[PDB]
């Protein structure tokens, strides 16, 4: 049993939001499905729920911008949220629950989510390396990263060796500046002795401006 | 408007270890109460239902007691594994609605460990930009709380730094951080020696890493 969401997540204001999940593979009687949102560093919220029957309760605060729908021909449940501001912005899951078995048992399944992102404007990260030195070696291993420095709006995701670097690797929290933008770092430590031979490169990708940047990451001496 | 408060709101003990997680309502809401667990970057697990049921392929150790305003949730014996965040979430109103409460973090308690204070001098390609960042990381310590400052030529900062840590790491169970002073280049310019000063539990005196400005 596994639930998928599909939807766009990059939105403008004003626009409508729409998302998809599908749950594949028990039978099922009766059901509910629910959608939940969490905007990032904060809490749950729900959103509404829909039965088998297609009867749905909504959260007030929502209602009159919400819809919730189901096509029970292939365990399918969609959301639609319209007139979408940057408050709208979340994590959506939908939440796939039946009741099974003789004691009637409720088992619970959750979408792995979808970022949805509204925003008016956009601005690239510079990416700038923090080469490895002596000020940053410790007994063969040595740390270096990548400064991503005042993007709009979060999120940007930082790879090393295009995924082939993964142990080790300490991707920041974005802070918000008091400026209006985004910056985060990410760091790895390596072998010293790598350092001559072995390449190492971050893949900053910011989808909210559709960049995506690749940079080499060379060792200094003091 | 039915408020679910969460308490205690952090918590940090070991694997073995019996934690019980209180949630209080408002007003009663007889046993409409459920319990989520949710990991970092993972989607939240319902975990009890109806105040006392076991959702499907909860593990035994999980339970949950309480009716009306005061409920707790119970792991027996933590596994590594039990370490996150616990929500309660509460039912009222017809139609029906929802509410989360605020969320109870439960940590690992590890070993103290000291950082590692490393340092990075702004980067060639940024000097050319017209800003310079200079970048203090502190690498895999515990506990969470750390503290860091920021000396140029012997005088030190404020408001033009920012701190970021990570969340406990799944492996080692320590935290890192990365402290980032900005500069304009004109000012950058104006000084030799930047100094990142660190305090942490694990520590007997301050340590500072240096470097001075185009020696590197």
């Amino acid at each position: 049993v596994q639930v998928q969401q599909w939807g766009a997540g990059l939105l403008k204001p004003s626009e409508t939001l729409s998302l998809t999940c599908a749950v594949y593979g028990g039978s099922f009687s009766g059901y509910y499905w629910s959608w939940i949102r969490q905007p990032p560093g904060k809490g749950l919220e729900w959103i509404g729920e829909i039965n088998h029957r297609g009867s749905t309760n909504y959260n007030p605060s929502l209602k009159s911008r919400v819809s919730i729908s189901v096509d029970t021909s292939k365990n399918q449940v969609s959301l639609k949220l319209s007139s979408v501001t940057a408050t709208d912005t979340a994590v959506y899951y939908c939440a796939f629950a039946y009741l099974w078995g003789s004691y009637r048992r409720r088992a619970d399944y959750w979408g792995q989510g979808t970022l949805v992102t509204v925003v008016s404007r956009r601005l690239p990260p510079s990416v700038f390396p923090l080469a490895p030195s002596s000020k940053s070696t410790s007994g063969g291993t040595a740390a270096l990263g990548c400064l991503v420095k005042d993007y709009f709006p979060e999120p940007v995701t930082v790879s090393w060796n295009s995924g082939a670097l993964t142990s080790g690797v300490h991707t920041f929290p974005a802070v918000l500046q008091s400026s209006g933008l985004y910056s985060l770092s990410s760091v790895v430590t390596v072998p010293s002795s790598s350092l001559g031979t072995q390449t190492y490169i971050c893949n900053v990708n910011h989808k909210p401006s559709n960049t995506k940047v690749d940079k080499r990451v060379e060792p200094k001496s003091c | 408007e039915i408020v679910l408060t969460q308490s205690p709101a952090t918590l940090s003990l070991s694997p073995g270890e019996r934690a019980t997680l209180s949630c209080r309502a408002s007003q009663s809401v007889s046993s409409y109460l459920a319990w989520y667990q949710q990991k970092p970057g993972q989607a939240p697990r319902l975990l009890i239902y109806d105040a006392s049921n076991r959702a499907t392929g909860i593990p035994a150790r999980f339970s949950g007691s309480g009716s009306g305003t005061d409920f707790t949730l119970t792991i027996s014996s933590l596994e590594p594994e039990d370490f996150a965040v616990y929500y309660c979430q509460q039912r009222s109103n017809w139609p029906p609605t929802y509410t989360f409460g605020q969320g109870t973090k439960l940590e690992i308690k590890r070993t103290v460990a000291a950082p590692s204070v490393f340092i990075f001098p702004p980067s060639d390609e940024q000097l050319k930009s017209g800003t310079a960042s200079v970048v203090c990381l502190l690498n895999n310590f515990y506990p969470r709380e750390a503290k860091v400052q920021w000396k140029v030529d012997n005088a030190l900062q404020s408001g033009n730094s920012q701190e970021s840590v990570t969340e406990q790491d799944s492996k080692d169970s320590t935290y890192s951080l990365s402290s980032t002073l900005t500069l304009s280049k004109a000012d950058y310019e104006k000084h030799k020696v930047y100094a990142c000063e660190v305090t942490h539990q694990g520590l007997s005196s301050p340590v500072t890493k240096s470097f001075n400005r185009g020696e590197c």
